[PDB]
């Protein structure tokens, strides 16, 4: 795809989930679209590290594994394709020019909108020999939540993997033991999936209680 | 209670029938409890005040052995009645309105 | 077959039914064009002049709630045209002008359309140093309605409701001027 | 340029209203002249004439007679049957500073009642309607018996002097409401609502009085279309400009000697208008003053010899409005002025928008301030960009023209406004009293 | 309860009785109908009966409200809204003489205003307030497209020009005491007449409006100076 990712379609003015609390602001539909493929000129090193990625890359290779680029907030993020993200980490990390010694962790977000990339994992990633940053997305369904795990090329990526598997169910393969680290192992759901009820219990008063804020009213 | 993050306020408002008024202008908070097993000091609901009745005193002291009893009411978080303060169920301070009273233009 | 006109808003294309009102095709587009007299469901009045946009070869700026869109017509809204912006926050000032200092007390906080609208398209502080126009509030209008004529900005959908959706016009428009004011007859 | 009295002609006469005095000067051979012609050769001729509309607005009187769309020749089913079409003849005249209908409509009002009967059979409208402010009671009764004699002449009802044509002409007394003469208010009061103005489109042309097509006309456009009638349409473009033919009341007012009504062709400039009427009040000099009504922007001296009309109105920024022609001198202080003309409006406002109804409330309050010493040097900027938020912005052009003297008077008068910021109005009110 | 607009707003509320005798509605009725015969669309003749009413009393009144509501089919709601939106349709007792000092800019910088200070000075009686003697109610009127004729003074609609502060109190002292001056441009009649008149109910003929100087000025002035038309 190339036009910009969108992972929730809001519908009605003052960004209301209901119905309404007026009549007739209902009406409105704006897509809530992150950032799409940016414009090649990118900014800063930005675009010497694609280019890099580029040349070790092949062509071909480099079109089947980097879906998008996004220099938002003058801060790249690679939007990788799944299978490949292997290959991609070991020339980030080995080639000299790229050289992202510190892959700085794995983290879970979730897209329940995003048709068939509902899952996302974000690698960041810094070179300090360079003294550059950059991120990696990795887009997985719901359906399929598979990803190549990246153990062998960033091995801190354990405990991150594994993180993300407890709060999302990612299915890191190839990953050395897949466990939940903090949930307990008999723990049903994945919290932080956004269909996870917060769980929370009603505050309690003299004469009321006040639900949980999931239940109660937002503006998002 | 809007601006908590940990919903440790509970307020009902009511109107300030002209019979039984205990603020100015046409809303009074008739119930209001602070749960501080679940207030964390944050600070953020007297920052949310409009009218500055909310505020946090040094006093810290709190502690009790049963749940129910640390969910404080009106009763006691209401500041002691001072010298020419009235009982709150009274009128308003002659020739003055809601506008004085934020203006800060009352007088015992 | 319905006919489809095709119009630019801002500069995004879009195609929508010949007689569709240019708020509604901001709405579809996703442009979020303030308004508050405008309801889908009424029949369009202009009255507020909060919805101005401007349309090419228009001197004034066009009641978006009003203007039916044109097989080729160019709408630019406060997004894209510093002089629909400068209307609309106008028309957002002297609707502020008059309104109480009652968020806290209005029962309408936190979910009023007026709030929302003055933080997207409202200047961050007030100039109007004068006095406020002030009614006795609330009056009832009924046993189940309180009406607080203060906070009214005089939309009329309160009215344009009762008349059209609703054949019980039991509530109109009374007086003229800064006097205007909802208002049933006198108790019925 | 020379006075040309039209309409004015017959005045000075005894009793000029009756029919009889009317009769005595050619009084409705127009009307046998536009009998003998088709109703759409009457519209062509109007528009040959170059006619436009005296209320304001300066549009073509003919075209906008010809917008009206009658079934010309074509039937294409016996059903549904065209709307009826009406004439309303819009008799209000509550601008301030204009006092040209009224003079007209009491001394004359034959000439009105014919022009209305030439205009329904130019529009085929089978009723027409006088829309007369209620102010003007003694206007009322004169234009009541005016309608009176036209029906017991057979100037109206059905058949008129046997040609076919059929019109019921009502004169209806509306109540105190400036707006009212604003179209589509003028048929909203009409029909018995607010005098408020209507959401256009659609146009009076085709959803007018009770949702059929409507003609509304200013009571001098219609009373000008007799003399044109007779006297062919040379005539009446031998007076004033190929864009603006023809001749208008000038309602000159204010401090001026001899105020009054002159009727003259369009373009003469001011200068003339008040070397004809002795110049301004002796021992004082032009300060400003408004071509037409308070609506139209202020000018001072430097335009005192712009012609008056359309063309050289528009050139100097101003507008023709209503040939009110306001005058005022030294003594009279542009602040006290422009207040009082925006309590005016703010009286005025109908209150459906927010531009007009709130940026007037603030404007009175305002300069209420301002006389009264209490302003400060943003007030003036403010009224500025009040006005600028009210100008273009409003639903109908009355918030236009409560703009148009805060933001001329500001632009001619900056430096009066900042000397009111001292300590109130400086300028002494009994010195523009007339001494009265 | 206590609906709708407290009785102590600004701009009166339309209030007093709250029904008519049925003698009064019987002669209303009549009157009613004979205006309504007069218009394509009932409603339109809501403005007409509004003033009728406003004949039968000094002014507005429920009453008056239901009579037009019931008459045109309408709630009073839309008739309150109709009649609390023009000036003339006055909401409290009105005396006999409406004087309205024209105070727009014109008229009130040429005079109006000073004309309006002297009255309320001298009668008490401040605008849209109604003397004790009940026969004279003062008011304050926008402009009467009577600018030309200066200081203008309405009484009952009815023209006086060029007035002055002294002529002013003479007029209003005349209209108090009994026999009323008359109209520099019109005929003077009582304000339940001239309510009459305005629905059209009143023989249109009457005495007074001569053309006055302002309007001949112009005329005049061609006469001296031989200006005339082009001719044919
Ligand atoms: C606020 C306002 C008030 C108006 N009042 C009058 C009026 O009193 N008399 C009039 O003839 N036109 C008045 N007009 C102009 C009307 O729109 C008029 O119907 C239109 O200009 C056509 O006039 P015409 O016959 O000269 O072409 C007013 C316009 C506005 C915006
Ligand atoms: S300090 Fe106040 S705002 Fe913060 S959690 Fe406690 S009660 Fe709520
Ligand atoms: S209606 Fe007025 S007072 Fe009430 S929440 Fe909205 S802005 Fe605040
Ligand atoms: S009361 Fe009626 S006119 Fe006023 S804001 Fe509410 S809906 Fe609009
Ligand atoms: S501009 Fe003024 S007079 Fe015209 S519709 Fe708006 S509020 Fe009414
Ligand atoms: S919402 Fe369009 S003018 Fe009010
Ligand atoms: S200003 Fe008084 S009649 Fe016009
Ligand atoms: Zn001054």
């Amino acid at each position: 795809g190339d036009e910009p990712e969108i992972i929730a379609v809001r519908r009605g003015m003052f960004g209301n989930r209901d119905t309404g609390d007026t009549s007739g602001y209902g009406r409105l539909v704006r897509p809530v679209a992150l950032p799409g493929s940016t414009p090649r000129p990118y900014g800063g090193y930005f675009d010497a590290v694609m280019d890099r990625l580029a040349e070790v890359l092949g062509e071909e290779r480099y079109a089947m594994s980097i879906e998008r680029v996004v220099v938002y907030r003058d801060q790249l993020t690679i939007e990788v394709s799944r299978v490949q993200l292997p290959a991609v980490a070991s020339v980030l990390r080995d080639d000299p020019d790229l050289r992202f010694e510190l892959c700085l962790g794995v983290s879970g977000v979730h897209y329940p909108e995003d048709t068939g990339r509902e899952l996302h994992a974000v690698y960041p990633l810094m070179s300090i020999t360079h003294n550059r940053r950059i991120q990696l997305e990795v887009a997985a369904p719901d359906a399929d939540p598979h990803i190549p795990s990246l153990y062998a090329v960033y091995p801190t990526t354990d405990w991150h993997e594994r993180e993300t598997y407890d709060f999302f169910g990612i299915i890191f393969d190839g990953h050395p033991s897949l466990t939940r680290i903090e949930m307990p192992d008999d723990w049903e759901g994945h919290p932080q999936r956004k269909d996870y009820p917060l769980g929370g219990i009603p505050v309690e008063y003299h004469g009321a209680q006040i639900p949980p804020p999931d239940q109660r009213r937002s503006y998002s | 209670a809007w601006a908590c993050p940990a919903d440790a306020i509970y307020v009902e408002g009511a109107d300030n029938t002209a019979d039984e008024r205990y603020s100015p202008g046409e809303r009074y908070g008739r119930v209001y409890q602070i749960n501080y097993l679940r207030c964390i000091g944050c600070g953020l609901c007297i920052e949310a005040c409009p009218t500055r009745a909310l505020t946090m005193t040094t006093e810290y002291e709190m502690a009790d052995d049963n749940r129910a009893d640390l969910i404080w009411g009106k009763d006691k978080l209401l500041a002691p009645l001072q010298e020419g303060m009235q009982a709150p169920p009274h009128d308003m301070a002659p020739g003055k309105t809601d506008d004085d009273y934020y203006l800060g233009n009352v007088t015992p | 077959p319905v006919e489809m006109v095709s119009l630019t808003i801002d500069d995004h294309e879009i195609s929508v039914p010949k007689g569709t009102l240019l708020i509604r095709a901001a709405e579809l587009m996703g442009i979020q064009i303030p308004r508050f007299c405008d309801h889908p469901l009424l029949d369009p009045v202009g009255a507020c002049r909060q919805c101005l946009v401007e349309v090419e070869g228009q001197r004034k700026p066009m009641a978006s709630c009003t203007t039916t869109v044109m097989p080729d017509m160019v709408v630019r809204t406060q997004f894209t045209s510093e002089a629909a912006d400068k209307a609309q926050r106008g028309v957002m000032e002297l609707l502020l002008i008059n309104h109480p200092l009652d968020c806290p007390i209005c029962d309408k906080g936190g979910e009023c359309p007026l709030q929302n609208q003055a933080m997207s398209n409202g200047r961050p502080e007030t100039r109007f140093e004068d006095v406020k126009r002030t009614f006795p509030k609330p009056i009832s209008i009924s046993s189940q309605v309180l009406l607080d004529r203060e906070r009214c900005v005089l939309c009329a959908r309160c009215t344009r409701f009762s008349s059209q959706i609703a054949g019980d016009p039991f509530i109109d428009l009374m007086e003229r001027g800064a006097l205007q004011q909802v208002g049933i007859g006198q108790d019925k | 340029t020379p006075l040309t009295p039209v309409l004015s002609r017959f005045w000075d006469e005894p009793e000029p209203w009756t029919l009889e005095t009317y009769r005595r000067h050619d009084g409705y051979q127009g009307l046998q002249r536009a009998l003998s012609m088709g109703p759409d050769d009457v519209i062509a001729f109007v528009k040959d004439s170059g006619l436009r509309g005296r209320g304001g607005a300066g549009f073509p009187t003919g075209t906008k007679w010809s917008f009206i769309p009658q079934e010309r020749g074509d039937q294409p089913a016996g059903g549904p049957a065209a709307k009826p079409h009406y004439l309303v003849i819009n008799a209000d005249e509550s601008e301030p500073g204009t006092c040209k209908d009224i003079p007209l409509l009491l001394t004359t009002p034959h000439f009105l009642v014919e022009g209305a009967i030439i205009a329904a059979y130019a529009i085929r409208a089978r009723h027409a309607f006088i829309y007369v402010r209620g102010e003007v009671l003694p206007v009322l009764r004169r234009l009541q018996a005016a309608v009176a004699e036209a029906y017991a002449a057979g100037y109206l009802g059905t058949d008129i002097m046997g040609s076919g044509f059929d019109l019921d002409l009502i004169v209806h007394a509306g109540a105190g409401a400036y707006i009212c003469g604003e179209e589509t208010a003028l048929l909203d009061s009409l029909e018995g609502r607010r005098g408020q103005p209507r959401l256009r489109p659609p146009f009076p042309a085709v959803a007018g009085l009770y949702a059929c097509p409507t003609v509304v006309n200013n009571v001098e456009s219609i009373a000008s279309v007799p003399p044109i009638m007779v006297n062919g349409v040379d005539w009446f473009r031998s007076m004033g400009s190929e864009k603006s033919p023809g001749f208008t009341l000038y309602s000159l007012s204010g401090h001026v000697t001899r105020p009054g009504q002159y009727e003259a062709p369009l373009g003469i400039t001011l200068r003339e208008l008040l070397e004809y009427a002795g110049g301004v009040r002796a021992g004082h000099q032009l300060k400003f003053w408004t071509p037409g009504g308070s609506s139209t922007p202020l000018l001072t001296a430097e335009h005192l010899d712009v012609p008056l009309d359309y063309e050289g109105m528009a050139s100097v920024g101003s507008m023709l409005g209503t040939k009110a022609l306001q005058i005022f001198d030294e003594t009279t202080c542009v602040v006290r002025a422009v207040r009082r003309w925006t309590q005016f409006y703010a009286h005025e406002s109908c209150g459906k928008c927010t531009p007009c109804r709130e940026g007037t409330y603030w404007l009175a309050q305002i300069y209420a301030r301002l006389e009264n010493g209490a302003g400060t040097e943003a007030d003036i900027d403010k009224l500025l960009d009040i006005s600028d938020n009210i100008f273009g912005k409003s639903f109908c052009a009355l918030g236009d023209g409560a703009a148009s003297p805060i933001m001329s008077s500001i632009k001619h008068f900056r430096d009066e406004y900042v000397a009111h910021l001292d300590g109130g109005c400086p300028f002494d009110p009994h010195a523009s009293t007339l001494m009265a | 309860l206590e609906l709708g607009q407290r009785p102590d707003e600004a701009g009166p509320p339309i209030s007093g009785p709250a029904t008519y005798p049925d003698d009064v509605t019987e002669s209303l009725r009549a009157d009613a109908e004979q205006i309504i015969a007069r218009y394509p669309d009932a409603r339109s003749a809501l403005l007409p009966l509004l003033h009728l009413v406003q004949a039968q009393d000094g002014y507005l009144t429920p009453a008056g409200i239901g009579f037009c509501a019931a008459q045109l089919g309408l709630t009073e709601a839309e008739v309150t809204a109709v009649a609390t939106f023009y000036s003339m349709y006055r909401r409290t007792p009105t005396g006999d003489y409406l004087v309205g000092v024209c105070t727009n800019t014109l008229c009130a910088i040429m005079g109006g205003d000073a004309i309006l200070e002297a009255l309320e000075d001298h009668l008490g009686v401040h605008p849209g307030q109604t003397t004790p003697d009940g026969r004279v109610t003062l008011e304050h009127v926008e402009c009467n497209a009577a600018c030309d004729y200066a200081p203008v003074v309405m009484v009952n609609w009815e023209f006086y020009d060029n007035q002055t502060p002294s002529s002013a109190r003479d007029l209003v002292d005349g209209l108090r005491s009994g026999s009323p001056p008359p109209p520099t441009r019109g005929s003077l009649c009582t304000f339940r007449e001239t309510a009459r008149t305005l629905a059209g109910l009143t023989d249109p003929n009457a005495p007074g409006g001569a053309p006055g100087a302002a309007t001949l000025a112009g005329l005049r002035l061609a006469r001296e100076r031989g200006m005339t038309a082009p001719t044919p």
